[PDB]
């Protein structure tokens, strides 16, 4: 329902945007280095509204996801630190910057603090402190901050300092099982309900340990959807990697299902980043079209881009609809981002699309080529793409060439048949159509009509193109090897016929006649004449048999001019008049043999003139 | 695309047949169109051809005795062949002209022509 033509405003960002996916082509083709994501998060960063800031970090969690291995908990959480980190720069060692964020948030004006029953030691809330470590992903700045305050926190933290060098020192960022159910028993007898326990020391422990699964949110230190996200994140393991499914589990998709449980309505304008951050890539992109298609378009193009995943094909190919006639150079530049996703069916989906847009708009010339002053292919915006497609063949650019020339064919669109036969290189079929097009007009166009005129061109004037084509394959033996011997011949017999027409329309009527029996297809030469050539008139080409009544009147009224300016002196003027006089004598017994199958008018034409000779 | 190729058979020599073929698919029109034979042993070879407009062009091997015509409006080409010789002896096959006859690639079954004595 997106029309991208209906003002300035959703004209202008169309082709911001397409220029962006261009260049992405252009690197996707020449194999190089170019970061979709950070191009849009330029354009994005100097717009705004919620939506674009929306929009804006979107990209920038694809941005964070480049050139890592993608495991979706893992990427999430490295978002949710990285950004937490940058925020506490831009407020302000990072545990200095952390620790002012500390001091500046968590303390009321009284400088009392808004949490009650922190363990404060030189007034830094140490847990805090390592909480907030963990929150920027500074895992190692966080069990260090714990191991210099290992003699103010007791012997029943003093134990969990082992679980943390564990889980700090690890790559899974589990526990092994002895210590898990150590630390649960722990957790269980004196930190989950204690009665002033610090908030944060219970999260810590939950987040290290999961400890009580059951109990997934802290909620007087989850302070933003970003907590809440990261808390989560934090809990969730692989199936696999469950030490003790039948007591407690988490894995991701019960982490989607809680997201979609709780839908839009509990994430503010935090939903797309949620969905996105939760790997639900398709309900972020269908929940980005509640409000924008085209970021929606490009935002799949973005998750296509990473290898992540309605259907992209047809998610591009709707994209296309409004801006297909419009502008097939660019439709054609999202139709082929549908071979992003590499499959079986993608390939082929790309196919029938890009043949579907050749078909309809029937822009031949951008999306097919043209032909060059010398003859050569101009590649058209599909050939020039063609690395895209993965193709096996360039036999399916043949083959969609030959379909829109059939087509042409038989809709009468004979200049489309002829451009397109010559792009598909089937140049006996092109002499063949230039040949009927030529004879159809050289026997039906008036006669006192001119055939050229002086703005006319080689593309579109029968004559001028017969001629074209004559020059540019003729004389190239590559192609006219592939031209049969009589087409060839057809072809330059009815170029002479239009010469004599330019002659004739011209009154040059001696050198009209001339030419005209050079021809050698009318009785110019003696009595006999006239029934040889009205027995060969039954083996003419189709294309000659339907110009000769023409041919008839031009010489009859060649001769009728001359005869009157021989008229109006010299020595053998007797001589003259008489054989011209036999010239009409032996046409117009020629003439009366074949005049059955000729137009009914021609014979009474002829022996008007003939009888003022 | 689909050739019907009909007529022919076994005659006796200096005798006459004609052989016609019915095609379907493609457009006739624009299509300049052979006859083939294919000797036993021997590879196939262009007997005669003829374009859009019925020009007419023939193997030195059969002029004056083969004549090639066609009917677009019944879309049938046919190949009458008069004065027959053993020599021509062959499987006929009509076919979309072209410069070398290997290329074509997209035949019909034929009529096999045996010309006796």
């Amino acid at each position: 329902r997106l029309n991208v033509n209906e003002n300035n405003i959703l004209r202008e960002k169309f082709e911001n945007y397409a220029r962006i996916v261009f260049q992405f082509n252009n690197s996707r083709q020449a194999n190089g280095n170019f970061d979709i994501a950070n191009e849009f998060i330029s354009i994005l960063s100097s717009a705004n509204g919620t939506r674009n800031a929306q929009l804006l970090e979107s990209w920038k969690i694809l941005e964070s996801m480049k050139s890592k291995d993608i495991n979706i908990v893992e990427v999430g959480k490295q978002y949710l630190e990285q950004q937490f980190l940058q925020y506490t720069d831009n407020l302000y060692t990072n545990v200095n910057k952390i620790k002012s964020f500390i001091d500046t948030k968590l303390k009321k004006a009284d400088k009392s603090w808004k949490i009650s029953n922190l363990t404060v030691i030189n007034g830094v809330p140490i847990w805090a402190l390592i909480f907030y470590l963990l929150r920027a992903g500074l895992i190692k700045e966080a069990l260090q901050v714990l191991v210099e305050n290992k003699a103010n926190i007791k012997k029943v933290e003093q134990s969990f300092l082992t679980y943390f060098k564990a889980y700090a020192s690890s790559k899974d960022h589990g526990l092994p099982v002895e210590y898990s159910t150590k630390l649960h028993t722990e957790y269980n007898q004196h930190i989950k309900s204690s009665l002033d326990g610090d908030p944060y020391r219970l999260a810590v422990y939950k987040l290290i340990g999961r400890c009580d699964l059951s109990r997934k949110n802290i909620p007087a230190v989850t302070l933003s959807i970003e907590d809440w996200l990261w808390m989560h994140l934090m809990l969730i393991k692989e199936k696999d990697a469950e030490n003790d499914p039948v007591y407690e589990r988490y894995s991701l998709e019960d982490f989607q299902n809680i997201i979609i449980s709780y839908g839009p309505s509990r994430f503010s304008n935090y939903y797309l980043q949620t969905l996105l951050l939760s790997g639900l890539y398709g309900l972020a992109i269908d929940y980005t079209y509640t409000f924008s298609e085209m970021d929606a378009v490009h935002l799949a193009i973005g998750l296509a881009s990473l290898k992540l995943f309605i259907r992209f094909a047809n998610i591009l190919a709707n994209y296309t609809k409004s801006f297909r006639y419009s502008d097939p150079r660019v439709a054609v530049e999202y139709l082929v981002l549908i071979t992003l996703n590499e499959g079986p069916t993608d390939v082929e989906l790309c196919h029938e699309a890009l043949r579907e847009l050749v078909l309809e708009t029937k822009e031949f010339t951008v999306l097919l080529g043209k032909i060059g002053r010398d003859g050569a292919r101009i590649p058209g915006v599909i050939e020039e793409r063609q690395p895209l497609l993965h193709v096996r063949d360039k036999e399916f650019l043949h083959t969609i060439t030959e379909q829109a020339a059939r087509r042409a064919d038989e809709d009468g669109r004979i200049y489309d048949s002829i451009l397109l036969y010559q792009l598909a290189e089937e140049y006996d079929i092109v002499i063949t159509l230039v040949n009927s097009l030529l004879s159809d007009t050289l026997s039906a166009s008036d006669l006192d009509q001119p055939l050229v005129g002086p703005d006319d061109n080689s593309e579109t004037n029968p004559v001028l193109l017969a001629r074209r084509m004559a020059s540019i394959y003729f004389d190239n033996a590559g192609i006219s090897r592939q031209i049969h011997v009589k087409n060839k011949e057809i072809c330059m017999l009815l170029l002479n016929i239009s010469s004599i027409r330019e002659l004739y329309f011209n009154k040059q009527w001696q050198e009209t006649l001339s030419q005209m029996e050079l021809l050698d297809l009318l009785p110019f030469s003696d009595e006999l004449s006239a029934r040889k050539k009205a027995q060969d008139f039954s083996n003419l080409d189709d294309n000659i048999v339907k110009n000769i009544p023409n041919l008839l009147i031009i010489t009859l009224s060649c001769i009728s001019n001359m005869i009157h300016i021989l008229n109006e002196q010299s020595s053998t003027k007797g001589q003259q008049i008489d054989s011209l006089k036999n010239v009409a004598r032996q046409c117009m017994i020629y003439a009366g043999m074949i005049q059955y199958r000729m137009p009914r008018e021609t014979y009474s034409t002829l022996i008007n003139i003939d009888v003022s000779l | 695309v689909q050739l019907v190729e009909t007529g022919g058979g076994l005659v006796q020599a200096g005798g006459s047949l004609r052989l016609s073929c019915a095609t379907s698919g493609f457009n006739f029109r624009l299509r300049t169109m052979g006859w083939y034979r294919q000797a036993p042993g021997k590879e196939r070879e262009l007997v005669a051809s003829i374009t859009s407009g019925g020009s007419t062009d023939y193997a030195d091997s059969v002029k004056g005795r083969f004549t090639i015509s066609r009917d677009n409006a019944k879309n049938t080409i046919s190949l009458e062949m008069n004065s027959l010789k053993p020599d021509d002896t062959a499987v006929y096959y009509c076919n979309i002209w072209a410069p070398t006859t290997a290329a074509i690639t997209n035949w019909g079954q034929g009529t096999q022509v045996t010309v006796s004595s």
